[PDB]
RNA sequence: AAGGCGGCCCCCUGGACGAAGACUGACGCUCAGGUGCGAAAGCGUGGGGAGCAAACAGGAUUAGAUACCCUGGUAGUCCACGCCGUAAACGAUGUCGACUUGGAGGUUGUGCCCUUGAGGCGUGGCUUCCGGAGCUAACGCGUUAAGUCGACCGCCUGGGGA
């Protein structure tokens, strides 16, 4: 539920919270946690590779089942939890044999529901079965690209992928970007949309809410010197040049894909 | 509307003769049953304004029947709203 | 030249022009002629004479394919709605079928607005 | 209007039957009706004037059947 | 309970599996304490127009007095089975039992 | 001279195809009640049954589509 | 109830009418303020977007043509949730009840006669047209009144300005 905050102060004037009362108000499941050390956007050479990253709140990593290999064994959904590592909420499920795991929470999933992986699984939101067993035209998420590798597509808070076709070993997908992509028909997929669809409805309100998320401020390029950026310089506000990267690459429109290995898997590009 | 068995179960519950079917408490409890049954309908279907007009018709009719019962005999009015759980 | 025995005459009779297309029973087109291509323009090409010479040209253009039997699909309202199949008989073709295949939606897409003339 | 020419049938016969069946199924007036959009005001107005034309002409024909002219 | 008239149209190459579907559906209803009133296989029949790029289908009529929940489950069974092409359930005022004009 | 008024049926059956074929034209259009003299109650039942037989491919929607 | 509602199927659901009875026993009518619904266009957020199409562009027409005509075409039209709260939102006729000559239909029930056919005789609801008395400035309305009466409400007071 989105809640507009009352303007008792600037910085609360424009804040929209996303309040979910179903999330667990306690500590997460400790065995499935591990350390997630921050980087600062710096590689093994110590240099900043990706900019604007730094700071933020400490985050523990939640081990999430994307491979979804417990076939045949049904599982009940114990509780829903918050994951700082990702936009979607996670679900703590309990298998019959006594194993607990974290999955991505689908849209309509709640505490007490039954999920089941495997080929003979039913078709309800939460089940994971190969797309040669999934009917054409359904919305799935957590989609594998390779069989047994683990789900890589449609993992963010409100996403889903439509299955538009199937030709033998392959199925054709309608990705969230609008791209039509071929995937082998033996790759697993999980039914339904991903949960937290109103994640994009939040408004941070203030700069600190981005510094909480580890997003350092972005200096725009024309506010620099010509040694710093191609856009820099000028006596006043001058920009008499085409918009490029900090490294002199055109940004407004120029394509950058140069992978001829996967061009056979792309049916149509996005528009 | 309300089903036939639930109607006859109310009629036999609050009717002096199990066939009066038009007494003031019978018409009130039949309205209160259909109202409380349609709380779930309009909680799910909030845009069913055409059915909601029939619901408000039931409420206004129950209120007129209650006000008649109040000035005709108060003790039946108290026993009625106490048994049906009516705030007024 | 490949001989073919049976054929289909598609007739696209609009208000402004009539298009005659001889094809096989598979839709692989054999030859075509239009009323505008029959030496007529503007007011002359929305006439039934323009269509019966577009049909005479199209039969001359499918002369070498050796067609003797022909069925006719007719689409659209126009003046060459009938005089075309008149000349297509008069070429010396035994007519077989005259089917009307004008597209009629079941209240589908919205037509354009009315001409305030 | 899929019309097969019967064996040893003239073409003007089969053509007149095809115009007959196309006028029966009502195609030309359908396309002329669907060439432009007609508002539901204009459609309700044309249907009301068609019914009033049907009706005042039925009463005028039956009343005019009675009285003479010379 | 609620009298339904169910007619479904099976892919004709799966005509052999038809009595297995009928026996499962009948055992679904009577397992759900439902009655079955009429049950008429109509065989292969030429379609009026080609569904799914094919011209014939296998028809089954069934008149049923079942609760609506298992009928909604049966609709989902028709929905996810690709052998059945079309399914139509029409609610009826009463239970009909007389034979169809095309079973004759 | 309504036939359904004569025979006295409570509801027109969509399965009676030879009847519904006596009430549709060659191009699959529903024949109007002006011609057959059908009472408009049975005309509504007939159109509601023809639209179902069209859904079940027992009757065509038109003569052309294939 | 009005706005309005048009393939088919299911689920939930409101209202009307009829037939015999049974029951309560005036419990009714209207309604300022109030509350609710309320076409299209429009606004906000999030989607969607085939066709149509304000704006706009080009072509013509013309004395000119920021238009009609043509070729394109964006918001919009569609969906969800909110807001707006207006129309020649019209029957230009407020709601409820009673009485007052007729005719031809349409629709929807229902009763009776041997249904001796889809008929014959009735009795209810809704609805269309004509028209009598009466009314009205006239046009016309005319048992669904703009006739004869009763209850309550809303409104008008020369044209502009507004
Ligand atoms: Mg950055
Ligand atoms: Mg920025
Ligand atoms: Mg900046
Ligand atoms: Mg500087
Ligand atoms: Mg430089
Ligand atoms: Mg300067
Ligand atoms: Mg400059
Ligand atoms: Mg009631
Ligand atoms: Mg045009
Ligand atoms: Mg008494
Ligand atoms: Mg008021
Ligand atoms: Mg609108
Ligand atoms: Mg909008
Ligand atoms: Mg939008
Ligand atoms: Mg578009
Ligand atoms: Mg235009
Ligand atoms: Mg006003
Ligand atoms: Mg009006
Ligand atoms: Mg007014
Ligand atoms: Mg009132
Ligand atoms: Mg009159
Ligand atoms: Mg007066
Ligand atoms: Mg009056
Ligand atoms: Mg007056």
């Amino acid at each position: 539920a989105v809640v507009k905050c009352k303007p008792t102060s600037p910085g609360r004037r424009h804040v929209v919270k996303v309040v979910n009362p179903e999330l667990h108000k306690g500590k997460p499941f400790a065995p499935l946690l591990e350390k997630n050390s921050k980087s600062g956007g710096r590689n093994n050479n110590g240099r900043i590779t990706t900019r604007h990253i730094g700071g933020g709140h400490k985050q523990a990593y939640r081990i999430v089942d994307f491979k979804r290999n417990k076939d045949g064994i049904p599982a009940v959904v114990e509780r829903l939890e918050y994951d700082p590592n990702r936009s979607a909420n996670i679900a703590l499920v309990l298998y019959k044999d006594g194993e607990r795991r974290y999955i991505l929470a689908p849209k309509g999933l709640k505490a007490g529901d039954q999920i089941q992986s495997g080929v003979d699984a039913a078709i309800k939101p939460g089940n994971t079965l190969p797309m040669r067993n999934i009917p054409v035209g359904s919305t799935v998420h957590n989609v594998e690209m390779k069989p047994g590798k683990g789900g890589q597509l449609a993992r963010s808070a409100g996403t889903y992928v439509q299955i538009v076709a199937r030709d033998g070993a392959y199925v054709t997908l309608r990705l969230r970007s609008g791209e039509m992509r071929k995937v082998e028909a033996d790759c697993r997929a999980t039914l339904g949309e991903v949960g937290n669809a109103e994640h994009m409805l939040r408004v941070l309100g203030k700069a600190g809410a981005a510094r909480w998320r580890g997003v350092r401020p972005t200096v725009r390029g024309t506010a620099m010197n010509p040694v710093d950026h191609p856009h820099g310089g000028g006596e006043g506000r001058n920009f008499g040049k085409h918009p490029v990267t900090p490294w002199g690459v055109q940004t407004k429109g120029k394509k950058t894909r140069s992978n001829k290995r996967t061009d056979k898997f792309i049916v149509r590009r996005r528009s | 509307s309300l089903s036939t068995e639930a109607t006859a179960k109310i009629v036999s519950e609050f009717g002096r003769d199990a066939n009066d079917t038009g007494s003031t408490e019978v018409q009130v409890a039949l309205l209160t049953a259909q109202i409380n049954h349609l709380q779930g309908h309009f909680a799910e279907h909030k845009k069913d304004h055409h059915s909601r007009r029939g619901l408000l018709r039931m409420v206004s009719q129950r209120r007129k029947l209650l006000d008649y019962l109040k000035r005709k005999d108060v003790a039946r009015y108290t026993q009625l709203i106490e048994r049906l759980g009516l705030r007024r | 030249r490949k001989q073919v025995s049976d054929g289909v005459a598609h007739i696209h009779a609009s208000f402004n022009n009539t298009i005659v297309t001889i094809t096989d029973r598979q839709g692989n087109a054999l030859g075509w002629a239009t009323a505008g291509g029959s030496g007529f323009r503007g007011s002359r090409k929305s006439t039934p004479f323009a269509a019966q010479v577009a049909a005479e040209r199209c039969a001359d253009a499918v002369k070498e394919y050796g067609i003797k039997n022909l069925e006719v699909m007719v689409k659209g309202p126009g003046p060459g709605r009938e005089s075309t199949i008149r000349a297509l008989n008069a070429a010396g073709f035994r007519i077989t079928n005259i089917t009307d295949v004008t597209p009629i939606p079941h209240n589908g897409c919205r037509p354009p607005k009315k001409r305030r003339v | 209007p899929v019309i097969k020419v019967r064996e040893n049938e003239p073409f003007d016969v089969a053509l007149r039957r095809f115009k007959r069946s196309c006028e029966k199924a009502g195609v030309l007036a359908e396309v002329r009706r669907r060439e432009f959009y007609e508002k539901p005001t204009t459609e309700r107005k044309r249907a009301k004037a068609s019914a009033v034309k049907r009706h005042a002409k039925k009463l005028a024909r039956e009343n005019a059947r009675r009285t003479r002219l010379y | 309970m609620r009298h339904y008239e169910i007619v479904f149209m099976v892919h004709p190459d799966q005509s052999e599996q038809v009595p297995g579907m009928i026996e499962r559906y009948t055992a679904a209803i009577t397992g759900a304490e439902g009655k079955i009133h009429r049950l008429e296989d109509w065989g292969r029949r030429q379609l009026a127009y080609p569904i799914n790029k094919l011209h014939k289908a296998h028809y089954v009529l069934m008149n049923v007095e079942a609760p609506q929940e298992v009928i909604d489950e049966l609709e989902t069974t028709f929905r996810f089975n690709d052998a059945v092409i079309r399914s139509m359930v029409m609610r009826t005022k009463h239970a009909v039992t007389e034979a169809s004009p095309m079973v004759k | 001279f309504c036939r359904f008024t004569a025979e006295g049926v409570q509801e027109i059956d969509y399965k009676d195809i030879a009847t519904l074929k006596n009430y549709i034209t060659e191009s699959g259009k529903i024949v109007p009640s002006r011609i057959t003299g059908t009472r408009a109650k049975y005309q509504r039942q007939l159109a509601r049954a023809i639209k179902r037989a069209r859904y079940l491919s027992l009757l065509p929607y038109t003569d052309r589509h294939q």
